[PDB]
RNA sequence: GUGGGAGAGGGUGGUGGAAUUCCCGGAGUAGCGGUGAAAUGCGCAGAUACCGGGAGGAACGCCGAUGGCGAAGGCAGCCACCUGGUCCACCCGUGACGCUGAGGCGCGAAAGCGUGGGGAGCAAACCGGAUUAGAUACCCGGGUAGUCCACGCCCUAAACGAUGCGCGCUAGGUCUCUGGGUCUCCUGGGGGCCGAAGCUAACGCGUUAAGCGCGCCGCCUGGGGAGUACGGCCGCAAGGC
């Protein structure tokens, strides 16, 4: 069990009830693969630099996790099957380097 | 046959050749003119004094068309690329913004022997 | 010329999730800035393009821009 | 890989008296330890070779200790052995 | 042992963007391309230039260094996993357990071979264009193997620091990467540049020795003949020792 952080962007025009239940198929995929949800942030519509998925924009999650790190390739595979959802980087925890500090 | 007066300005300039598009705000061609068009065959076709008719001969096609405002997206290095621009501007038509776009590979392809 | 680092306060160098701080470290273009711009240590650099690497990954910082003049 | 606890059970396991973790059969112990889990990576990964040249050393290492322990004390050195399940 | 650290070290899987090519669509005419100049070539079955969409392969711009890692070959997008080496601090444990290393065994750029995939760009061979006394060559247009992946061979090289490994000893100065410290600086480990003593035929080397020493391994003995012949071993072959 190791510190990740799950980024998910997915796409920007859903309602109310489909992007509920695309985040709620992401909670039983992290519940499936073992992983504790230490904390969650999500910033949700934000301007992209460059087009994904032909929209401008896209919606923003983080979820810091503790999970197995035998599973973690694995939970992201599952991730990506939904087509709602345009990227998923899944990153090992680091302790915040300071700079100008 | 098209009433635009504003729209964009594609100059493309090789060292062999320079030719340039106008076009519609979002994207289709109106008129075009090249080194070629005008009288030029060889080598004579990369001179900047070239790039200056071509400029001017697509600017004359432009104002039939009831052309007015310009944003130049230039591509390419070559001689009279530069040439062009200017020309474009002492043109009549009156430029809003020029813009740098020259492609560049994150390097995928390998070049020809003359290019590595 | 006044390098990026000095205008900035304590911040991590390591959050590819913070835009408003990151921009400050690319070009007119696209690019990730040399030290010389920067004014980072070595290490510092270092880890910056990581941090803006995964960024751009993200959407969140452009691969490329285009050049206004010229 | 080998965790801090994962390796301490090993230390206290082959460990003279309380405190060594230094002696002759915790070297060796060790050694066994590290070598067996590459041995596993290598039998997936047989193209890592990198690797392998560390296994050759880490394999010369431990026959060098054992040499030295079957010279001072042959006693701990056949202990030592049917413990580990070496030669 | 404990506790820290940097890293294109390696293996597997996944993913991102720029660009090239091709396919689809729109818009749009008379050329484009290319050179010292040209021509072959491509374009009215609508090219080039411009916009949108799609497929596919290969390689990762900026960061990037005069940088880092590796025993060498060599290693550069990002992520995860599996894994090698190494540096520092504490002075904690073992108690000479060390160095080197004929043979052996393993790794070993590129090209090359075998079987099967893949194939965008480049491109030996080849097919053409022009230059020029001429051409098989330098320039131009095409183009197959190959380059890519899997597995199995091949074992070469300016495989270069043209400098075997290890340990001790012998002024400094300066730039740098990476640790620790009471951080003007000091101390440890790398990478460079000048230079004490000394060495060197000279050029140069000089705490990263080509100095002063010790241990062990490899190698040399005028040029050609010749890395040829014969023989043996290895290899499917090429061919290697
Ligand atoms: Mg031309
Ligand atoms: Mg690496
Ligand atoms: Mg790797
Ligand atoms: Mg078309
Ligand atoms: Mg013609
Ligand atoms: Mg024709
Ligand atoms: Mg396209
Ligand atoms: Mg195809
Ligand atoms: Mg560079
Ligand atoms: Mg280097
Ligand atoms: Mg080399
Ligand atoms: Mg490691
Ligand atoms: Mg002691
Ligand atoms: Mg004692
Ligand atoms: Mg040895
Ligand atoms: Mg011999
Ligand atoms: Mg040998
Ligand atoms: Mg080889
Ligand atoms: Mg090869
Ligand atoms: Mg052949
Ligand atoms: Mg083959
Ligand atoms: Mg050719
Ligand atoms: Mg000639
Ligand atoms: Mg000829
Ligand atoms: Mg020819
Ligand atoms: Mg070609
Ligand atoms: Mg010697
Ligand atoms: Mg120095
Ligand atoms: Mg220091
Ligand atoms: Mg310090
Ligand atoms: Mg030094
Ligand atoms: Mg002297
Ligand atoms: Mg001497
Ligand atoms: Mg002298
Ligand atoms: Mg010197
Ligand atoms: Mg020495
Ligand atoms: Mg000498
Ligand atoms: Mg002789
Ligand atoms: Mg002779
Ligand atoms: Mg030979
Ligand atoms: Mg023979
Ligand atoms: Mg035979
Ligand atoms: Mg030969």
């Amino acid at each position: 069990m190791r510190r990740y952080e799950v980024n998910i962007v997915l796409n920007p025009n859903l309602d109310q009830s489909q992007l509920a239940l695309e985040k709620e198929i992401i909670q039983r995929a992290l519940e499936n693969y073992g992983a504790r949800v230490e904390k969650v942030e999500e910033l949700g519509l934000r301007r992209l630099a460059y087009p994904i998925a032909k929209d401008p924009q896209g919606y923003f999650l983080w979820y810091q996790v503790e999970m197995p790190e035998d599973r973690v390739n694995d939970l992201a595979r599952e991730l990506r099957i939904r087509d709602n959802v345009r990227r998923v980087m899944v990153v090992k925890s680091q302790e915040p380097f300071l700079a100008n500090a | 046959k098209r009433q635009v007066a504003s729209g964009r300005a594609y100059i493309h300039a090789s060292y062999n050749n320079t030719i340039v598009t106008i076009t519609d705000p979002d994207g289709n061609p109106i008129t075009w003119s090249s080194g070629g068009v005008i009288g030029y065959k060889g080598s004579r076709k990369g001179t900047p004094y070239a790039a200056q008719l071509a400029a001017l001969d697509a600017a004359k096609k432009a104002m039939a068309y009831g052309m007015q405002s310009v944003d130049v997206i230039v591509r390419g290095t070559g001689a009279g690329r530069e040439q062009a621009i200017r020309a474009l501007q002492a043109s009549g038509l009156q430029v809003k913004s020029i813009v740098d776009d020259t492609p560049v590979p994150h390097n995928g392809c390998r070049p020809k022997k003359k290019f590595r | 010329k006044a390098k990026v680092k000095a205008t900035l306060g304590e911040f991590d160098l390591r959050d590819y999730r913070n835009v408003e701080v990151l921009k400050r470290f690319l070009s007119e273009t696209g690019k990730i800035l040399p030290r010389r711009r920067t004014g980072l240590s070595a290490k510092e650099q270092r880890i910056l393009a990581k941090t803006i690497k995964r960024a751009r990954i993200l959407g969140l910082l452009p691969f490329t821009e285009k050049l206004v003049r010229k | 890989p080998i965790t801090k606890e994962e390796k301490q059970k090993v230390i206290q396991e082959f460990a003279r008296f309380p405190g060594d973790t230094g002696s002759t059969e915790v070297q060796v112990a060790l050694l066994t330890l590290r070598i067996n889990r590459l041995s596993e990576h290598l039998k997936v990964h047989k193209k890592d070779h990198h690797s392998h040249r560390g296994l050759l050393m880490m394999v010369g290492q431990r026959r060098r200790l054992l040499r030295y322990l079957q010279r001072e004390d042959p006693e701990r050195y056949r202990a030592l052995i049917e413990k580990l399940g070496i030669r």
